[PDB]
């Protein structure tokens, strides 16, 4: 009964969202600062439990909303659709920066999550292995033979998911609710336990994409529309999957795309 | 040569509304990494260009103040400095031309 | 003389109830007496209709036209008034809804031809109106596909009755 | 017809256009920066190329001396030219003049550009800085190159 | 002390009392607020003078409001009163208030409609000294400066442009 399991997971996610939002103290306002490279020293007076850096981007201009991918608060990465706390500095990250490593890692994690979601919607997972960006291919092992038709179907599903355009809802939740949501797959349970043991507390970041929920570490891409190209190279050995994808504003070319696909096919 | 029949409002509208005459939309407006003043591709920025123009004008005014009258054009190179900053040991014979100003965050 | 676009900014609606939509806020602003023609102003208005305020300003800042700067200043003033007076938090969440440009009060001068004649030289004046509605811009009406044409044809063929009889 | 035709007509004749180009070249040699239309900008750049070539040919050469005396009306820029722009670029060959573009003129709206000799003491111009190498596509290409190199 | 001003007012009134002043002050306050609700220009002019009329009317212009008065706490008490001639009088009161301001369109723009807030009163009065009457004068929020209510929308304070 996978449909019932997904429905229960979505219900648990909604209940956790309601619990996190109920503690709002009648909408408490704060004065957050922004220390960027352009138009200083602008500031913002947003909320602390609902407002997100996307609101600041909208207040500034649509260019930042269309280009911003990650907001650097106190030097740490954050998502575009995530509530902020503690008034501190604000920054913006794009693909054309001096050190766009955090953006690349977030895009890699988002591509891995999308590949996992497509695999789950095709017809048991294990985790999301963090592969370097230089590897040229995001991996996503899955426990259970694929052919050209299967790869084409996966690519079509990924393209449909991208066209759907859905936001990435994030939540910083403890390990108890994380295990309650994943009380079936032992691999995900062990992954959540390890992630909780790594952090000083049981807090663990989560993600939701419509009817798909998975655990990760760093932030991801807000909207799926930012992923322009997307393909599935091949499958390797429990079974390790591969794939390549390029974001919007960096449209390479058909030749470069085929070359990258051939390089990833390994 | 003279109009035999005045053009109707419909004909005038159809003549002054076709896509060939309408302003063609352009999609060559990016965001300048400096001061974010939305620059255009293959074209320099606006605020940075104005700053460079002002700096060049100030440097030319200083040169004129140091050069004096017209018809000079010495046969020696130039070296611009700022508040403090000991002259470079390599450029010792080159005539130094400066007055009072702080090095900005974009000049070498 | 007839000033109304400036008076429309004082319209007051009753207090909305909880079970009601957000109702996007409308904006009104226009500059009177502009030393410029009307056809070019209407061209600029048509060019700036479905686009948002940011894209509109971006296109105006690179439009080799005298009215471009005037329209940019008008849009900036409208945005400032909306953020200050009309009470609006988002500055980029505004899109153009209506944009026109009618003629103004024109004068008359002489041109002096190459003979014992002349012609009236009117001083063409114009105006410029803009309506910025709150919220994001709506999507453009996509072109009807072949399925829509087939459905319309089937409906037209099915909605036909006998003629000239009972 | 203008199939394979060079030299765009500017002034009221060859003399007018060549005099304007000479004045622009003199102004550039004096200030090292001029805002002129794109056509005149590229024409003066092409002329200054050969001017610097002649200046590099040698100073004692009567041909170069006559060319410098003609193309320079002030007559005071010949020594500065010969003793600055020829020895400074003693290593280069044809990497002179850096052409860019200006948005437009606030009067009649004209396509203007800027050209200047490299190594000038004036502040630098906002050249079109290419995308950094730490991006996504750049990192992918670097990884592909590393894999191709390791293949051997 | 304020006794000199009180005697001057009682001599220029001349009939006037002090213990019966807080009631009239509260009545004038409620009437002015009800007029602001209904937007009565004449009644407002008859009440609050011009030293504060354009201060609490120009900002509430072109927008509705839903103010509602209710029982108060702590009995009123005069603080200090002092005096072409005028008569400044200050009164202290602690009344439960309910602010529900709405935008030009409506929806809401300040606070809820069923939240009895507690705010102190420190309004100054004034009167002409022929046919004048005891009317408001100014507002004194000091000394204690409590925080303001949480604004719903988010404000963006721009920095020094270049
Ligand atoms: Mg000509
Ligand atoms: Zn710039």
């Amino acid at each position: 009964s996978p449909t019932e399991l997904t429905e229960m997971r979505n219900d648990l996610f909604n209940k956790e969202k309601a619990r996190q939002l109920s503690l709002t103290p009648r909408t408490e306002k704060i004065e957050v600062k922004h220390v960027g490279k352009t138009d200083p020293g602008t500031v913002f007076v947003m909320n602390k439990n609902i407002s997100t850096p996307y609101s600041c981007a909208m207040h500034l201009s649509e260019w930042y909303c269309r280009k911003s991918i990650l907001a650097l608060v106190d030097g740490q990465p954050w998502d575009m659709y995530k509530p902020l706390t503690k008034s501190c500095e604000i920054k913006f990250l794009t693909f054309k920066d001096c050190d766009p490593g955090e953006v690349n890692k977030a895009y890699w994690r988002s591509c891995a999550m999308m590949m996992g979601c497509v695999i789950e919607r095709a017809f048991n997972l294990v985790r999301a292995p963090e592969v370097p960006v230089i590897s040229g291919a995001f991996c996503y092992d899955v426990v259970l033979m694929p052919t050209k038709e299967n790869l084409r179907s996966f690519t079509k599903d990924a393209h449909a998911l991208i066209y759907k355009d859905l936001p990435f809802e994030t939540l910083e939740v403890e390990a108890k609710v994380a295990l309650e949501i994943f009380q079936h797959s032992k691999y995900k349970v062990d992954f959540i336990e390890e992630k909780a043991s790594q952090n000083p507390e049981r807090i663990v970041k989560l993600h939701r994409i419509g009817d798909f929920i998975d655990v990760s570490e760093g932030p991801l891409i807000p909207r799926t529309s930012i992923c322009f190209q997307y393909e599935v190279s091949a499958v390797h050995n429990i079974r390790r999957f591969q794939g390549v994808s390029l974001p919007v504003h960096l449209r390479a070319h058909f030749t470069i795309w085929d070359k990258l696909l051939e390089r990833s096919r390994k | 040569a003279a109009p035999k029949n005045r053009r109707t409002i419909e004909v005038n509208r159809c003549r002054r509304r076709n896509p060939q005459k309408l302003i063609k939309v352009k999609n060559n407006i990016d965001v300048c990494p400096e001061c974010g003043h939305l620059k255009q591709k293959h074209v320099l920025c606006a605020y940075c260009y104005e700053k460079v123009c002002k700096e060049t004008a100030e440097i030319r005014r200083q040169i004129g103040k140091q050069e004096g009258g017209p018809f000079k054009a010495p046969t020696i190179e130039t070296v611009v400095l700022y508040t403090g900053e000991t002259p470079s040991e390599q450029d010792q014979g080159k005539r130094i031309i400066e007055r009072d100003r702080k090095r900005p965050s974009w000049f070498t | 003389i007839s000033r109304k676009w400036e008076k429309k900014n004082k319209i007051v609606y009753p207090p909305q109830l909880p079970g009601e939509p957000r109702r996007p806020a409308e904006i009104y602003h226009c500059r009177r007496q502009i030393k410029y023609s009307k056809d070019k102003m209407w061209y600029l208005a048509k060019l700036i209709r479905g686009m948002s305020i940011d894209q509109a300003l971006a296109q105006l800042e690179f439009n080799d036209k005298k009215g471009a700067k005037i329209i940019k200043e008008v849009l900036l003033e409208a945005q400032d008034m909306a953020v200050r007076d009309h009470n609006v938090e988002f500055r980029s969440n505004l899109y153009i809804a209506e944009s026109t440009s009618g003629r103004g009060q024109c004068l008359k001068r002489i041109r002096y031809h190459g003979r014992g004649r002349f012609g009236i030289m009117e001083k063409v004046y114009c105006h410029y109106f803009v309506k910025l509605v709150e919220g994001p811009p709506p999507p453009p009406e996509p072109p009807k596909t072949a399925v829509a044409h087939a459905k319309e044809y089937i409906q037209q063929l099915r909605s036909r009755t006998i003629v000239h009889t009972l | 017809i203008s199939h394979g035709r060079v030299f765009r007509r500017m002034g009221l004749g060859p003399e007018s256009r060549i005099h304007l180009l000479r004045n622009l070249l003199t102004g550039l040699v004096r200030h090292e920066r001029i805002e002129a239309p794109w056509a005149r900008v590229d024409e003066m750049r092409g002329y200054a190329e050969k001017l610097i070539d002649y200046g590099k040919l040698g100073d004692t050469n009567e041909r170069a001396m006559r060319m410098a005396d003609f193309w320079l009306t002030e007559k005071d820029l010949i020594p500065k030219l010969f003793q600055v722009l020829a020895p400074r670029y003693k290593d280069q060959t044809g990497g002179y003049t850096r052409m860019l573009q200006i948005p437009n003129r606030s009067l009649d709206r004209a396509k203007m550009a800027v050209i200047e000799y490299k190594g000038n003491c004036l502040p630098p111009l906002p050249l079109p800085r290419r995308d950094s190498h730490l991006t996504l596509l750049n990192q992918l290409l670097q990884g592909l190159r590393q894999d191709l190199r390791q293949s051997q | 002390a304020s006794q000199v001003s009180i005697r001057r007012i009682k001599d220029y009134d001349a009939n006037f009392k002090i213990k019966d002043f807080p009631e009239k002050a509260k009545d004038i306050f409620i009437e002015a607020h009800l007029c602001l609700n209904n937007s009565d220009h004449d009644r407002l002019h008859t009440l609050v003078t011009e030293h504060c009329f354009p201060d609490m009317t120009w900002d509430i212009k072109y927008k509705t409001v839903r103010w509602s008065f209710v029982e108060s706490l702590e009995p009123s008490h005069v603080v200090q009163v002092r005096c072409n001639v005028y008569g400044q009088i200050t009164v202290r009161m602690h009344t439960r208030q309910t602010l529900a301001i709405y935008d030009r369109f409506g929806r809401l723009m300040y606070g809820q409609e069923d939240v009895p807030k507690d705010v102190l009163e420190y309004v100054v009065f004034e009167k002409q000294l022929p046919y004048g009457s005891w009317r408001m004068h100014t507002k004194i929020v000091p000394p204690w400066a409590p925080p303001k209510q949480p604004i719903l929308k988010t404000v963006m304070i721009p920095g020094p442009q270049l």
